[PDB]
């Protein structure tokens, strides 16, 4: 509409854990129709306005499909604090 | 890879691309094009880590491209389709296995004979026999028979194995049966080497499944099914059927002859002395599969290497300690079962 | 109707008005296998040292399967030893296809027949 | 922390053996093309059950300077089976990403079911095996990443990991000293 | 967990990290049977006749509940064939109470055990 939109999305996890069992149900026709929206639309279209959010729960239950390069390549690991970092908490 | 190549500049070989197009599995074309930006990206990442830090008006002038930067990016950019059934030519010769030649005519009865020769099954009044049932001691010795069918005279090869479809669920072990038989009849000559089928709720609507299709390849004499396995005992009778599979062929561990041609083939690669003997050495391997006489003679060579870097000949000494070493897995109760089988 | 296993069939279709004459087909004996052996040596050029009766009384605890694959890998084997124009099959051929193929029956089945011989049914 | 050589008395034998198949590929390439042997993949350690096997790798990764991580037997059984399947390929992965390295799995044999008890722990045991084959056949020209593997049964190892280009050698531990 | 019947159980129920430290409860032996008796004839009024080790040798695949109700009836045949108003309970009330209580066990459950015992499953 007018694109001021800062897309963050919670409960990775929560939106297909590697694509559960898909038996008669459709969260693996959701992605390759969202994939059109960012690496076509999220992407060639946006200019910088366009930019996905999203933490995870569970780091052994991502879709291994969702980690290619140029859509969710980068990673900001955040963990176990040390004692000179639960100081200042 | 080679039409994906026409526009960026590389520096790679002949051989340095069939080594990258062996090793790819289960690439389809989209994702070898992901793959082609990603070795471009990371070849700049590579260029300018490294100690020319000028800026880029030439920088990326010239960013040639590896090997090694293209196995950098299988790491990040990986498969995208191995679960889908290929068919493959397979590259074994009958010269590696050691020569079979009695096992090789009684395969050929059974997969040539019936198309080559049909005159001579109706002069001796026997009808021409379909899928070859394959028993013997355990090993990787029976799939490199079949593989080495595969090369000699077309057969072009496809797989299943035994328990993996027992374990997996209800419906994907069901159309995974009918995908093999439909890709086997629309490639002209196949062969469907079936694994340990001794394995076989779950029990019942596989064995049907598989019925009604080695039912359907009955008139059609292009396509041969074969199978393995390590108990003659627990085939159930209704596979075993005039029809079906009437032929049983007998694998044994190697013989005398045939261990000194897998030791001569072996002794032409390495430079071995003069002074062992090879007859003490057929009498010291017994009961030695054809795997293992592979691994004492890497063991050996090894040995004399530690003993001194710059090594020319390999001595007796080696030989009888890669021998200690190396043992025979197979336990000498099995090894009476098939001789009181026999 | 025809069953291999007696032995799990309801007593209830039994019942003289469903089903009443019950045969028994039995394993072959020593006479029995002479004469399934010359049907399938019926159409073989077998040559004159080949005694029938001989091989019958070695042939035991066979059905008449086995009998018919005992035939089936005796002229096998002699088109890959003889060459492909080979012309006779002898007694040797015979003796060594009796390694290859193992008998199916058994004393236990054999013996189960016996039971429910009587057992209820008589 | 770290063991060091000499605190381990004995054992200098099969610190030679180790040697080939981690430091001799890159610095003396030339003895294995005279003789004609490709040069060996990663190690299968066996012998009598104890901490022994632990302290000779970790004397590996202290003395010639590698990574060291660890993937153990038991644990990777009792979990889930899409956690268990992409544990090995992250654990592959961050070994690859650091480039010189030693992986040590520890206990191969937990990788066999018996056939009985097979709810569910045969489809774990085939699905682990086929990710650690996929793997195994990545890191064969790398010749930076070496798997160092520990057993007590050594024939209850499958026979599809001992093809020449997957797992070479065969080292026999003995009693300690 | 306590079970009875340790063939039918998981194998992924008995690993390293979900249950470990089995322990084998043994049936009883003749220094183990001596000291069962001696608990349940405690309360019991006893005569100098009975000696309770050549009880114990007679008995053989008894479990431990079985030696109580030996120990029951045998009190019961006393007060039976010596009227309401008695207190003797002599030997040869115990050996015409082994008429009565037969043994539980047998080498067929017995060698189930020590064969799990030895591995194969436990």
């Amino acid at each position: 509409l007018r694109h001021p939109s800062i897309i963050f999305i919670d409960q990775l996890d929560a939106l297909c854990p590697k694509r559960e069992g898909a038996q008669n149900e459709v969260e693996k026709r959701v992605v390759a129709s969202l994939l059109t929206l960012m690496d076509g639309i999220g992407s060639e279209v946006s200019e910088g306005q366009v930019l996905v959010l999203g933490a995870t729960n569970r780091p052994h239950a991502l879709d291994a499909a969702l980690r290619r390069p140029g859509r969710f390549d980068k990673e900001i690991e955040i963990g176990v604090p040390n004692a000179q970092d639960r100081l200042d908490i | 890879l080679q039409k994906l190549l026409r526009r960026v500049p590389h520096l790679l070989t002949e051989a340095e691309l069939l080594q990258l197009a062996n090793s790819a599995h289960g690439y389809v074309g989209a994702d070898l094009k992901v793959l082609c930006n990603e070795a471009g990206l990371c070849a700049l990442r590579r260029i300018l880590k490294k100690q020319p830090n000028l800026p880029d008006v030439k920088v990326a002038g010239l960013v040639k491209i590896t090997l090694k930067d293209f196995l950098q990016a299988m790491n990040d950019i990986r498969p995208s389709a191995m679960r889908e059934i290929a068919i493959d030519v397979p590259n074994v010769s009958w010269s590696d296995i050691g020569g079979l030649e009695s096992i090789k005519l009684k395969l050929e009865q059974a997969v040539e004979w019936p198309l080559k020769h049909p005159e001579s099954f109706i002069r001796m009044g026997i009808q021409p026999p379909k899928g070859v049932l394959l028993y013997g001691p355990p090993g990787c010795s029976k799939t490199m028979i079949a593989k080495a069918l595969a090369n000699e005279s077309g057969l072009n090869f496809l797989a299943i194995k035994g328990p993996e479809l027992m374990n997996k669920y209800v419906g994907e072990s069901e159309r995974a049966v009918r995908e093999t038989f439909r890709k086997a009849r629309a490639v002209a000559p196949s062969i469907i080497f079936f694994d340990q089928l001794d394995a076989l709720n779950v029990a019942d609507r596989v064995l049907a499944q598989l019925l009604t299709e080695m039912d359907g390849i009955e008139q059609l004499k292009d396509v041969t099914i074969l199978a393995a396995t390590n108990r003659p005992d627990r085939i159930d009778k209704a596979l075993m059927r005039p029809g079906r599979i009437d032929r049983i062929i007998y694998v044994p561990l190697p013989d005398a002859a045939t261990r000194r041609e897998i030791f001569k083939l072996q002794f032409h690669s390495m430079p071995v002395s003069n002074e062992v003997d090879l007859d003490e050495l057929i009498l010291q391997t017994d009961a030695y599969s054809g795997a293992e006489i592979v691994a004492v003679c890497r063991e050996a060579a090894l040995l004399a290497l530690e003993e001194d870097i710059q090594a020319n000949l390999i001595m007796k000494r080696h030989f009888t300690q890669a021998l200690s070493t190396v043992t025979p897995r197979i336990p000498e109760s099995l090894r009476r079962f098939y001789e009181d089988y026999q | 109707a025809a069953t291999n296993r007696p032995d799990v069939l309801d007593t209830a279709l039994l019942r003289p008005g469903r089903l009443d004459k019950i045969i028994y087909i039995p394993p072959p004996d020593h006479k029995g296998r002479l004469s399934i052996l010359k049907v399938c040596t019926k159409t073989m050029p077998i040559g004159p040292d080949v005694s029938l009766e001989n091989l019958a009384a070695e042939t035991c605890f066979f059905s008449g399967a086995d009998l018919r694959n005992l035939c089936t890998e005796a002229a096998l084997l002699a088109l890959q030893e003889n060459g492909l124009d080979a012309t006779t099959v002898k007694q040797e051929h015979f003796l060594k296809s009796l390694k290859t193929v193992k008998p199916s029956l058994s004393c236990k089945d054999l013996a189960l027949y016996e039971n429910l011989f009587k057992k209820e049914g008589f | 922390p770290n063991v060091s050589w000499s605190d381990i008395g004995g054992l200098e034998s099969i610190k030679l053996k180790l040697e080939q198949a981690v430091e001799w590929p890159l610095k003396h390439p030339e003895s294995f093309i005279r003789m004609g042997i490709q040069p060996p993949k990663g190690v299968l350690l066996y012998g009598p059950p104890g901490c022994s096997k632990t302290m000779i790798a970790k004397a590996l990764a202290n003395e010639s300077g590698l990574n060291f991580l660890a993937i153990k037997g038991p644990e990777l059984m009792n979990k889930y089976v899409g956690e268990s399947e992409r544990a090995v390929r992250e654990t592959f992965r961050k070994a690859r990403a650091v480039a010189p390295s030693i992986i040590f799995f520890d206990q191969l044999d937990a990788l066999a079911v018996e056939r009985g008890s097979s709810l569910g722990a045969g489809n774990v045991a085939d699905r682990v095996l086929a990710q650690l084959l996929t793997e195994m056949d990545g890191i064969e020209q790398l010749k930076d990443v070496t798997i160092l593997a520990a057993t007590n049964r050594p024939d209850r190892i499958d026979k599809a990991l001992m093809r020449p280009g997957r797992i070479d050698r065969i080292i026999y531990v003995p009693l300690p000293d």
